[PDB]
This record gives structure tokens, C-alpha cells and sequence, in this order.
RNA sequence: AGCGCCGUGACGCAGUGGAAGCGCGCAGGGCUCAUAACCCUGAUGUCCUCGGAUCGAAACCGAGCGGCGCUACCA
RNA sequence: AGCUCGUAUCAGUUUUAUGAGGUAAAGCGAAUGAUUAGAGGUUCCGGGGUCGAAAUGACCUUGACCUAUUCUCAAACUUUAAAUAUGUAAGAAGUCCUUGUUACUUAAUUGAACGUGGACAUUUGAAUGAAGAGCUUUUAGUGGGCCAUUUUUGGUAAGCAG
RNA sequence: GAGAACAGAAAUCUCCAGUAGAACAAAAGGGUAAAAGCCCCCUUGAUUUUGAUUUUCAGUGUGAAUACAAACCAUGAAAGU
RNA sequence: GGUUGCGGCCAUAUCUACCAGAAAGCACCGUUUCCCGUCCGAUCAACUGUAGUUAAGCUGGUAAGAGCCUGACCGAGUAGUGUAGUGGGUGACCAUACGCGAAACUCAGGUGCUGCAAUCU
């Protein structure tokens, strides 16, 4: 049996973690709103150190999470600029995945010659139902093991659709 | 191997209260709502609790005791159907009904009823029943709404517009009912009279009619099948506002069958625990099986 | 010139000489430090029960 | 007892004086600020703080330091000069310059 | 320096409990006190309002005044040479009742009704508590049950 | 160089051990605990001798590492180093302190004498009682003469009456000989490097016959 | 015995939680037939060792290691 | 110096019942801190030695980490936890029944506090003893202390200091 | 712990475990997990009248704190605080 | 007896790994116009109860399970301790009399009970 555990998506996030604050912040946000439609979030340091030169509360990034059928076709928009070729080594734990990459405009965007060049980081987030079973106020629960997700049934289902393969290891 | 924590760990461990365990209760509220000014030493703290679940609402007025707390009223979208409501069990019109029936069903077992009548004519406007003179004092209770997110627009305070209209003395304020404009600090009665009876559902209902007719049959199939519409339904919730008024005196059901019949097949089907003979069977038949080499 | 700092030596035979008499306990205390609500509303209804158990037996 | 002798900060005297090991002496509150500097006026030095650029402040030390210091001025290049603020008689004690972050 | 504060030589005696931390169960709220009644008092470090002193800690009193969240409770206190009456206003998380004076209340209605049973028949009820007396005869048998004879057993050294 | 054990033998004073109160000790002499063939195993060894007390007192890092010296000299000596397995069972945890005063005729100007008495630290110490052992070794009954004879040289070097005494137990174990043997014609151990594990009867019989096959092939 | 100070490039001496200064010394080029001097340039400091607090210290507080200083009187 | 009363509105005590403690002792395959020694693993894994061009390829050794084990400890560690000491109750100023007061409280003659009227005696609410029980006034001297058992701090120790 | 370009042991993001091993101005000890911690919103009950009480204790004072009364307020949907 | 809501005691109730779940109730779930809040209708607000699934949550059972709780004619009257002796011992310490009496360990058992209201073959 299957009835509703068959696999799905939960979210897209987009990261984009600026080397300092400034302009630069404010460009790779214009482009993560451009991309979305939405807004973006900042994001603020933990502590200190100088081999990056940065200190405390100095505005080192921005991200944006993002769902749905935007957030699977930005997914399988990644997949055909990525050649439908990933790593069991870059996969995690979980079945979760992402990847880390440059030229940000190969999305299909508009580029702009204010903005430059930024790498990013994308990040996936695939699950079943009991998602809010989680992350709600009332009834909380830790979900039971065989809804958990896994490499091997989500690389399966991921494979099956595209046939698109990845590497041994 | 990550799939095992410690002994010590699981030893020094301390669990937490029931209901938290289960994720029901804020022990922080439910202390400060239940607990009394020992002035007044054995008189209790009348809450009107209020849950959400999906399909149905519940409305309980409870006291509280050393043993279980104690109940005195209730309300419940699934009894409704008596007063005449048949679709839309969760929706704001039907908390305020349910409000208004538990505040009758008090005002009934008690007799404060005929005094502290409440209203009839509504329009949607903020004031407490405010007490008699020379006479005694209108019911006073407190809300108790669990873990629910406090927010303007919220069935919750429909069923506590549907308490204090029916007669009870719940004290609040009138910046959170619906229509309450954040800058202009007033409240819009003629909006809140419209949610009464059912103005945002009827939206809907419009909408759902002048361009999607494939999820007006999917959705509103029993309006389909009992024939409703934007103005059988405010006429409904009139005659049901006037059913409560008349007749809350809780008629419950017959149960078709009974207690021990009930109990019969579920005991019947039921398990059971494998008792020290039979455990001394397992390990013998794994003994006998494996460690008897096969 | 040091000196013995401290001792609690032959105190408690000083005090069981004579000593640790109890708190004479008296009927109808001092309502000092007692809830003055409580005061309020206790004089008043001590003076009409006075002024009822008087015209009751006058 | 201490025999104590100490130099006069804001004027450059000597102060020699006496007084038991055990027995109080008073102490300032002595403060350094490290102010950055800008272009000088009429003999009164001007430094800025982070958060405001007030004081019109004080006045151009006219020792070997601060004549260096004048000299130094003619090429440019960020001058923090430090002062300190004891008893309210404000005063430039030393200074440090840029090299970096422009 | 020598250090005496209103919290000093507290550390185990305000240390909350064993897998008992966390907030408070609630019979210590819906419970109820009046004047005359006797008390313990043990303190609640979880509540660091309304707290007692810790001569006060462990001790046993009676009430004479009741607020809001709060009750009077009477001590007597050796100072010197006199017990001193001292008046507290605790809170009812530190507050808990005698059950000695629960199961002394429970004799009394006990006795009354055995005073009742002697209203009725006129019985002879002697009431009051005696201690444990000096037990009385009897006769032990030995069938099944004839005495084993018993002597020690040598030193062995057992290590 | 030190002051006298009978200065500091008895518990006069409670234990005072490092923490983060003292912080700065002198360390010990003894750093050795275990000689011989400590990687034998249990069967292999089957005589246990120990050295226990009849006092109660403290014994220095200095007199236990002159005893282990001479106890193990004397071991490796006639019986070789692979004959035995030498453990001590009590570890210096307690510190001394001094009153350093001066070595001088004229120290009277500045000595200050009990003004200032808490001592700093100049060594360790163990603390001991009746019957908490000393010294253990296993080896066999060939070895026993010559290794209570070394305990013997270790008991002449300690001061106080510390006796000697072959115990009823088959190694560093707390089992008794016979019960061991028919554990061992059973099946319920399995050596390790110098210990051993055992069956449960508790918990998981998995793991039990993942292990420990041959009790249940009887 | 008791108390206090100090440890910064090869050397001497400054150094203030946002992050090392000067002079000498050293190296390279040019003048000189060659070195010196001279003119144009550049570099080098676990800031005794360990730990701590701090968002982060050479600095601030303990441990140790080293070099010193001050006490040492009335008998 | 007395004063008010006359066997009790008491007790350096025991018993019954109920509380509170975190010291002795105990534990460290239980948390924190310190500590001894092995084995068995994980090397995308610290240092490497080898097979080889190298390969998250293969082997060997050696410090980490993980697993279960073992030995020793804590005045300023602790799950546990005494003995001795310690609070309170053992009724008449009490218990029950009925209804009076009130501006307090209750949705409410509901509740609280203090009362009216009535009932509960010889065992009127465990033991033992009570040499009278309680209460005031005034004033002397004293405010250098030492010794013993047991517990204990500093100190090697002391007819030492505490 | 498992991942994600630059990015490594340490920059930012996501998932799982996480009884507190963090944080609460500081010394140390207690206390706290839909909070007393972190963020956000609104405020000035850090207000007035004076009494009672605890601690040190002579049951004197100073300091600190506790629980009420009469007012006026804040905050919250409200109990409440 | 099952389920839901409000609970009392707050692990026999927790944790890990699976197995099962008639009916009913819960729940998963479907939707963004309305009040409302977020980077995002994921949380929260609102609408339907329709499309569907008992897979997850939830409930119960298994584990010579870890953990927790109880009992022992297990250790042990041991360790410790009150009172007495012109008791022993060089001393540390120990024995005796009248008394109280542990913890670790070993073994045996157990794995939530229950109040108010509504509901279910």
C-alpha cells in the first residue's frame, strides 16, 4: 500500500549569504525578490572573527522560502541547468537536498548590469502529510518512522520522474 | 546507532504534566484562570471553555474541584441541528449560536432566566449585561480558550458575543470582534450584524454562483440538495436565534443499543496483555527454535 | 590581648532557670494586622447584632 | 610613609608630596578618547566623534608633539589625535594614524 | 567577612525537589484556609515571591488572616528566653495543611458517635486513647512447628 | 627532601582533594599503576593476592612508588616480568599543607609565626581503612611464595600492620574459583583484554546470543 | 619567610578591548673602482607558557616559568 | 517588695498522629569535577610505514571519538539517606443541630466572622508529675573564664589557638 | 550529526535529536522551557496616603523585602499580573 | 469498554523498534473572497465536511528491551548512630549492654489509574 504516503514536496528556500553588509546585501536581495515576487528576509551574525572581517549584529545575509508549483518549477528549472546530474555525496541524510551555485541568471532572469554576479544556495525540503502534526500549536507529535523520508525512496521517486540518474557515491 | 540514547540521560529525565505531554493546555493560563481570591473561599471561578476542532465546535462552563473539574453547561454544533442548522457546523455564525445557547441553557438550569432575558434584537453592538437592580447579579464567568491564537475576527469571540447577548456576564472589550478598524479605534455594527447572519458565507456563495460552478457542485452540495441561498440563510439563523429562545432544554439522544452491549464488542474485540506463563513460552519457544540451533 | 570571641555556653541553662514560658493566648485576639475589609464589615455587623439581641431582650 | 612625585599632565610641573601609606589621597577619573581630526582653524584643534562632529575643542598642544603633529597635518592622510578629560580641562596627550580601511 | 542575609545557609533547603522542578500542581490553589486553622509551612523555591524565612521553613502554625493571593499564619519563636508570637503573610504554594489535625478531627466525630451508641444503650464507652499495653497470655502448639535448635556460625573471613 | 609521614599519617583533617579551588598542586611520584602481563586473562591467572589494612591512615605517592618498585623488582627479578600482573588499588587524591617557616637562627624578626596558619600545598596523599586494599596481583601457585614475598618487601616498606591474605576469588573478579569453573565448562563468559563480560539474564537475548552461543548449544 | 613590580621584532623602549609605534639593526636598488656615509625602497614581533571571563585581548583575572625590587625594627 | 486567683490558660519528659532537614553512611557500569588500564569498533577521521602512479583502493602501527567494562575519589558533587536533635495536635475558648447580624462575598439565605436557643459529662477526649498557677515593679553583681566525654576547624604537634 | 557555491575547523540556510548541558547586568548558589530565556507590541505601578509584618534584633533604628486597604493607572480578549 | 472536550495524581504514564486498529469520534486533508499575519494561507485567521486515507498523529500489544515504580524470609541487623562503664588496646580503633537502623547490589512483580459532560456497535 500507498493511499497518502507517496512523496511531495514542502518547501524551496533560496539563501544568499553576503561576505559583509552594504550594497552588495541590497542587490542580492533585489534579486531574490525579483526571482520570487516576495519580499526577502535579512539575516544577522552570531559573533566575531577577522580572517572575514565581520563582527556582531553586522547584516551578513538574506533568504526567502518559497512553495508550490513556483517553487517545483524554480526546482526543475535547477535540475536542467544542472544537466539532471547530482551526488549521493551532496545528498543528505534525509531525502532534504540542495545545491550551491553561481550565474544566478541562467534561471531564465532579466539580468540587470547593477546587480553583478551572485552564488547561491537552494535548498529543498520534500515530505508527506503531518507537516503542521509537527509544526502546530495543539496536538504536537514526532511522526512515526515509516512517514519519515530517506536517500533511497526519495532519490527513487526523484529518478523515476525525468529518469534522470546521479552518481554511485 | 544514532537510535539510542543514554541510560543516564532517560534516568535524570523528568516528564512533563499530561495534558502538555499531549499538547492540550498552558498550565500558566489555566492557573491563573482557575485560581481565586481566598477571600471568597469556597465560590468558584466560572470559565466558559471553548475548543476548535474540525468539523464541530465545543462550549463547556466548568468550575473546578480537587478531584476533576466539574461542568455546568454545554453547546455543540453537532446538536444544533435540533434548532435548525444543518450545513456550516464550524463558521462564526454557528460559535455565536452555540454561545447563545450555552448562556440559555445556564440562565435555564438556574433560573436566572426570565430576569437577565439578555437580547433578541440584535445589531451587532458592544455591552455587558450589566446587572439588575434590587435583584440578584447576572452570571459571571471568565474565558478560557486553551492554546487558541487570540486575534481580531475570531469564532471564538463570535461565541462570546453569542454568551453575552444570551445573558451572561463574560467581561471584555470590543477590539478584537470583527470590523474592529485599527487606526480609527470604533467598531463597525452593521459589519458584525452582517457575519451574524452569515454576510462573508453568502459572498461566497455569490462568487461560487457567477463564476465557478464546478466547485459550486463540488462544495455547497447540500445546499444543492436542501435548496438554501442568500436569504434562506439569514432567515434560518433568525428562526434558529428564536428555537434557542424557546426550547434549550437539552433533549439528548437514545443511543440504539446499550452500555453493555457497547462494551461487549469492543472488550469482544479487543486485546489483551500476554501474561508471565505464556511470556515463559516466548522465551522457551525462542530457546527451542533458535538456540536450540535450529 | 585576644579574648574568647564567642560561645553559646550556659545560655540555655540561664533560660531554663525561669524560662521559655508560652504566649498567654487569649479569647477574642488582637484583630491588628488583620484584613481591614474584614474588620470593617465584622464592626458593623457586631454592632447590629448587639442592637438585635438587645431589642430581642429588652 | 610614601614620598610621591608626579608630573603635572596638562601643564608639565613637577609635584612632589608626602603623606602616610595608609592615609587617603584623591584620585580623577581620568579618561583618554582617541578623536579623529579634521581641517584645523584658528588655534583651536578640531576633532569629531563617531556620532557627532561638535567640539571646537582643544586648542592645539604646543609641544614637540604637537608641532610634529602640525607638520604631519600638511600631509593629510586620517590623524587620530587622543586627548583625555580630567576635571574638565580638556587636552591632546598623543596620536596615532591610518593605514588602512579607506 | 562574616555573611548573614535573609537567603544565607539555603542552598539545599530551597533546592526544588527530584524530578519535581517545573511549575506547580494546582490542589495547592483550589485548596482553601481559614482563621483557626493549622498549617506547615515548607517553601516553594519555584515561587520567589511571598516566600518564608528558613527558621520558618519545616515549621507548623495557625492562621488568623486570609487575602488575595496570600494567608496569615501565627508562629511562637524562642528568642532569649520567650516565645514570641511572629504574624507571616505566605502564599498558599509555600502553605499546606496538618493531616495530624485531619485525623484528630476524624476522631473527634468518631468519638461523638460512639458517645451516640452510649446515648443509645447507655454502655460504658471509655474513650480516650490508651498506649500500647503490656500484651497478655497465650499458648503457642508445636504441631508442624517444633523448634529447630539454633547456635552460631564460625568466624570466616569472606573475602 | 620531604617532612615525615609521621607528620602527616593519620586523617586528621578532612579530604582535600584538586578542584577548581586548590588549582596548583605538585604532582606526584608514582605514575605506574598496572605491571607485568596485564594483557593475560582470566583463566590464565587464576591466583589472586592481595594487600590490605588493619590501620586507618594516609600513605604517600612516595612510599606507594618506593613500594612498587620493590615489590616489581623483586617480581621481575626471579619470576620474570611475564609471570604476574601487579595492580595498586588506592590513588593519591587528598594534599598536605605546610607552614613554611624559616631555616634560619634569626628568624624571629619576621617570622609571624601561627598569624597566617593555612598552609600551601607540598604533596598528595591516599586515605585508608580497614580491610580497603593496597595491593592486588594475580599469577599462579607456582608464583605465590615469591609474589607475597614481594608483598612482604612492599609491607616493610609502608609504615603501619598491613597484612597479606590469598583471597577465595579467581583473579581481580568478584567470583569465587568452583562457581567460575562452571561458568567456564558454561558459557556465560567471553575474555576480554583483561576483564571479562558476562551473560545477563536480563535484556536483550539478541545480543546475548550475538554473543554466547555454546551455554545455549549445551 | 611576607608583599609588590616587570617579560613587545635581532636589540633598547612606547602601546589605551575594535586591533601594534619609534630609533637602531637587516635586506634590495642607485652614487663610489670597493666598503662607509649618502639618496630611493621593503620586511620582521607564539606580544614568557597554560586556562578563564569577554562577541573578540598583548592589555582583564587566576596558575606555572624566569629577572628584579621592597620588608627584616624593639629586645 | 509583693499583687490576682486556688489545682489550672502548665512541663529542659514519654507515647499516638503528622510535618521539615540533606550531616553520618552510601554511589560514581547515575549527572558535574578529578582519575587508572585494557579490549572491540568508526577511520569521508590525527600522525603516519608499506603495496603501488594514484584511487572515500588495500594492509600495519600510533593518538582521538563511539560501545559496553574495570580500579580509586569529593568541606565548597549527588539519585538515595538515617541515629540524635526539631515544629504542631491530643477538645469546654470544643463538636453537632436550628437561625440572627453585615456596607464583606456569592448567580443565589450561598459563604465568612461573631452570636441567640438546644443537646453532648463523670474517661470532657493519650501517659506521668504538679513542690501552688499566673503577673508586675525595682535593683545588685556580672559582661577576663577554664576543664572533661562525644562532634570539630587551623596547625607536624602542643598543659596551642578556636 | 547529515548536507548546501565561494565557504575551510569557525561566515549564512534547512532537517533530526537536544530536562537545560545555554540565557537571565555582575560573585556564587538556588529558580525558570507555550517561561522569568530570545524577538515583537504597548506603557512608566520605579506613582500617592500612610499603617501591619519578616530579617539582622534590644524584637530599637538603618537597609532590603513580604501581604493588604483607600486612590489613580498601565497591559491583556479576559481571568489576572 | 472505545472516542472527544475540561481535568486530579504528574513516567506503572517516559524513550526506542515494529504489529494491529470493526464502527464512531478525533486527525490527516480540500480552498484563499471575507476578518487577520507572515519572506511565504508552512504557523495563525476565514470557508466547506465536499474530493479521498486510517499511511502519519492518536489508542492498544509485543520486547528474557533501556528507563520508572513496588516487594523480599536478598545483602544486612552490615555501614552509621543515641545512652553507660576506673571496658580492651601504645595508639589509631574495637568489643559488650540498653536502643534506632541505611544505601549500592541480588532476586520477584508491575508498565497508568480515575472524576465531570457528550458520543460510539
Amino acid at each position: 500500500q500507498n493511499p497518502m504516503r507517496d512523496l511531495k514536496i514542502e518547501k524551496l528556500v533560496l539563501n544568499i549569504s553576503v561576505g559583509e553588509s552594504g550594497d552588495r546585501l541590497t542587490r542580492a536581495s533585489k534579486v531574490l525578490e525579483q526571482l520570487s515576487g516576495q519580499t526577502p528576509v535579512q539575516s544577522k551574525a552570531r559573533y566575531t572573527v577577522r580572517t572575514f572581517g565581520i563582527r556582531r549584529n553586522e547584516k551578513i545575509a538574506v533568504h526567502v522560502t518559497v512553495r508550490g508549483p513556483k517553487a517545483e518549477e524554480i526546482l526543475e528549472r535547477g535540475l536542467k541547468v544542472k544537466e539532471y546530474q547530482l551526488r549521493d555525496r551532496n545528498f543528505s541524510a534525509t531525502g532534504n537536498f540542495g545545491f550551491g551555485i553561481d550565474e544566478h541568471i541562467d534561471l531564465g532572469i532579466k539580468y540587470d548590469p547593477s546587480i553583478g554576479i551572485f552564488g547561491m544556495d537552494f535548498y529543498v525540503v520534500m515530505n508527506r502529510p503531518g507537516a503542521r502534526v509537527t509544526r502546530r500549536k495543539r496536538c504536537k507529535g514526532t511522526v512515526g518512522n515509516s512517514h519519515k523520508t530517506t536517500k533511497e525512496d526519495t532519490v527513487s521517486w526523484f529518478k523515476q520522474k525525468y529518469d534522470a540518474d546521479v552518481l554511485d557515491k | 546507532q544514532k537510535d539510542a540514547k543514554s541510560s543516564a540521560y532517560s534516568s535524570r529525565f523528568q516528564t512533563p504534566f499530561r495534558r502538555r505531554r499531549e499538547g492540550k493546555t498552558d498550565y500558566y493560563q489555566r492557573k491563573r484562570l482557575v485560581t481565586q481570591h481566598k477571600a471568597k473561599y469556597n465560590t468558584p471561578k466560572y470559565r466558559l471553555v471553548v475548543r476548535f476542532t474540525n468539523k464541530d465546535i465545543i462550549c463547556q462552563i466548568i468550575s473546578s474541584t480537587i478531584t476533576g473539574d466539574v461542568v455546568l453547561a454545554a453547546a455543540y454544533s453537532h446538536e444544533l441541528p435540533r434548532y435548525g442548522i444543518t450545513h456550516g457546523l464550524t463558521n462564526w455564525a454557528a460559535a455565536y449560536a452555540t454561545g447563545l445557547l450555552i448562556a440559555r441553557r445556564t440562565l435555564q438550569k438556574l433560573g436566572l432566566d426570565e430576569t437577565y432575558k439578555g437580547v433578541e434584537e440584535v445589531e451587532g453592538e458592544y455591552e455587558l449585561t450589566e446587572a439588575v437592580e434590587d435583584g440578584p447579579r447576572p452570571f459571571k464567568v471568565f474565558l478560557d480558550i486553551g492554546l487558541q491564537r487570540t486575534t481580531t475576527g475570531a469564532r471564538v469571540f463570535g461565541a462570546l458575543k453569542g454568551a453575552s447577548d444570551g445573558g451572561l456576564y463574560v467581561p471584555h472589550s470590543e477590539n478584537r470582534f470583527p470590523g474592529w478598524d485599527f487606526e480609527t479605534e470604533e467598531i463597525d455594527p452593521e459589519l458584525l450584524r452582517s457575519y451574524i447572519f452569515g454576510g462573508h458565507v453568502s459572498q461566497y456563495m455569490e462568487e461560487l454562483a457567477d463564476d465557478d460552478e464546478e466547485r459550486f457542485s463540488e462544495l455547497f452540495k447540500g445546499y444543492l440538495a436542501d435548496d438554501i441561498d442568500a436569504d434562506s440563510l439569514e432567515d434560518i439563523y433568525t428562526s434558529a436565534h428564536e428555537a434557542i429562545r424557546a426550547d434549550p432544554a437539552f433533549k439528548p439522544t437514545e443511543k440504539k443499543f446499550t452500555k453493555e452491549q457497547y462494551a461487549a464488542e469492543s472488550k469482544k474485540y479487543r486485546q489483551t496483555k500476554l501474561s508471565k506463563e505464556e511470556r515463559a513460552a516466548r522465551v522457551a519457544a525462542k530457546i527451542a527454535a533458535l538456540a536450540g540451533q535450529q | 590581648a585576644k579574648s574568647k570571641n564567642h560561645t553559646a555556653h550556659n545560655q540555655t541553662r540561664k533560660a531554663h532557670r525561669n524560662g521559655i514560658k508560652k504566649p498567654k493566648t487569649y479569647k477574642y485576639p488582637s484583630l491588628k494586622g488583620v484584613d481591614p475589609k474584614f474588620r470593617r464589615n465584622h464592626k458593623h455587623a457586631l454592632h447590629g447584632t448587639a442592637k438585635a439581641l438587645a431589642a430581642a431582650k429588652k | 610613609k610614601v614620598h610621591l612625585v608626579a608630573i603635572d599632565i596638562f601643564t608639565g610641573k613637577k609635584l612632589e608630596d608626602l603623606s602616610p601609606s595608609t592615609h587617603n589621597m584623591e584620585v580623577p577619573v581620568v579618561k583618554r578618547n582617541e578623536y579623529q581630526l579634521l581641517d584645523i582653524d584658528d588655534g583651536f584643534l578640531s576633532l569629531m566623534n563617531m556620532d557627532g562632529d561638535t567640539k571646537d575643542d582643544v586648542k592645539a598642544p604646543e609641544g614637540e608633539l604637537g608641532d610634529s603633529l602640525q607638520t604631519a597635518f600638511d600631509e593629510g592622510k586620517d590623524l587620530m589625535v587622543t586627548i583625555i578629560s580630567a576635571m574638565g580641562e580638556e587636552a591632546a596627550i598623543s596620536f596615532k594614524e591610518a593605514a588602512r580601511t579607506d | 567577612g562574616k555573611s548573614h542575609g535573609y537567603r544565607s545557609r539555603t542552598r539545599y533547603m530551597f533546592q526544588r525537589d527530584f524530578r519535581k522542578h517545573g511549575a506547580v500542581h494546582l490542589s495547592t490553589y483550589l485548596k482553601v484556609y481559614k482563621v483557626g486553622d493549622i498549617v506547615d509551612i515548607k517553601a516553594n523555591g519555584s515561587i520567589q515571591k511571598g516566600m518564608p524565612h528558613k527558621f520558618y521553613q519545616g515549621k507548623t502554625g495557625v492562621v488568623y488572616n486570609v487575602t488575595k493571593s496570600s494567608v496569615g499564619v501565627i508562629i511562637n519563636k524562642m528568642v532569649g528566653n520567650r516565645y514570641l508570637e511572629k504574624r507571616l503573610n505566605l502564599r498558599v504554594e509555600h502553605i499546606k495543611h496538618s493531616k495530624c489535625r485531619q485525623e484528630f478531627l476524624e476522631r473527634v466525630k468518631a468519638n461523638a458517635a460512639k458517645r451516640a451508641e452510649a446515648k443509645a444503650q447507655g454502655v460504658a464507652v471509655q474513650l480516650k486513647r490508651q498506649p500500647a499495653q503490656p500484651r497478655e497470655s497465650r499458648i503457642v502448639s508445636t504441631e508442624g512447628n517444633v523448634p529447630q535448635t539454633l547456635a552460631p556460625v564460625p568466624y570466616e573471613t569472606f573475602i | 627532601a620531604r617532612r615525615p609521614a609521621r607528620c602527616y599519617r593519620y586523617q586528621k583533617n578532612k579530604p582535600y582533594p584538586k578542584s577548581r579551588y586548590n588549582r596548583a598542586v605538585p604532582d606526584s611520584k608514582i605514575r605506574i599503576y598496572d605491571l607485568g602481563k596485564k594483557k593475560a586473562t582470566v583463566d590464565e591467572f587464576p591466583l589472586c593476592v592481595h594487600l590490605v589494612s588493619n590501620e586507618l591512615e594516609q600513605l604517600s605517592s612516595e612510599a606507594l612508588e618506593a613500594a612498587r618498585i620493590c615489590a616489581n623488582k623483586y617480581m621481575t627479578t626471579v619470576s620474570g616480568r611475564d609471570a604476574f600482573h601487579l595492580r595498586v588499588r588506592v590513588h593519591p587524591f587528598h594534599v598536605l599543607r605546610i607552614n613554611k617557616m624559616l631555616s634560619c637562627a634569626g628568624a624571629d624578626r619576621l617570622q609571624q609565626g601561627m598569624r597566617g596558619a593555612w598552609g600551601k600545598p607540598h604533596g598528595l596523599a591516599a586515605r585508608v581503612d580497614i580491610g580497603q586494599i593496597i595491593f592486588s596481583v594475580r599469577t599462579k601457585d607456582s608464583n605465590k611464595d615469591v609474589v607475597v614475598e614481594g608483598l612482604r618487601r612492599a609491607r616493610y616498606k609502608f609504615p603501619g600492620q598491613q597484612k597479606i591474605i590469598l583471597s577465595k576469588k579467581w583473579g581481580f573478579t568478584n567470583l569465587d574459583r568452583p562457581e567460575y569453573l562452571k561458568k567456564r565448562e558454561a558459557g556465560e563468559v567471553k575474555d576480554d583484554g583483561a576483564f571479562v563480560k558476562f551473560l545477563s539474564k536480563k535484556g536483550s537475548l539478541e545480543n546475548n546470543i550475538r554473543e554466547f552461543p555454546e551455554y545455549f548449544a549445551a
